[PDB]
């Protein structure tokens, strides 16, 4: 079933900040904001962890769209291959979630990678979830239109943070 | 992709 990261890195503070730093041409800004909040609350509502949205500076969870190299030693690679990636909880790049601007992203109303599912998967990583062996799990390693966290996803996050 |  679920994986965490080696040594179970987790947020140590009651409150974790997150910033949507950069946006996609594919969607309105507010749509990315509301889908990220939704992706975070899907994990959030299961655990004793609270997210505060910040609109400037460095937050614990830096979220954005990037083309190619974007300062974290894991450059994006243009259309296809890598779609997105994220870092386990930690200082600096820890917690950060990046989306490759050279794919196509949708809110579900158009063609594209479903951004809500993608953001739920990457922010799983941001909170300390590894890849699940369970195909139903959002944290399954391969890529959505109508979904929720699986019982494996809930089990894993609650094992790392506790319930409620 | 999950990195450290
Ligand atoms: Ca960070
Ligand atoms: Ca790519
Ligand atoms: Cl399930
Ligand atoms: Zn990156
Ligand atoms: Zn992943």
């Amino acid at each position: 079933g679920y994986s965490l990261f080696p040594n179970s890195p987790k947020w140590t503070s009651k409150v974790v900040t997150y910033r949507i730093v950069s946006y996609t041409r594919d969607l309105p800004h507010i749509t990315v904001d509301r889908l990220v909040s939704k992706a975070l609350n899907m994990w959030g509502k299961e655990i004793p962890l609270h997210f505060r949205k910040v609109v400037w500076g460095t937050a614990d969870i830096m979220i954005g769209f990037a083309r190619g190299a974007h300062g974290d030693s894991y450059p994006f690679d243009g259309p296809g291959n890598t779609l997105a990636h994220a870092f386990a909880p930690g200082t600096g790049l820890g917690g950060d979630a990046h989306f490759d601007e050279d794919e196509r992203w949708t809110d579900g109303s158009s063609l594209g990678i479903n951004f809500l599912y993608a953001a739920t998967h990457q922010l799983g990583h941001s909170l300390g979830m590894g890849h699940s062996s369970d195909p139903n799990a959002v944290m399954y390693p391969t890529y959505p239109q109508n979904f929720k966290l699986s019982q494996d996803d809930i089990k894993g996050i609650q094992k790392l943070y506790g319930k409620r | 992709x999950g990195a450290v």
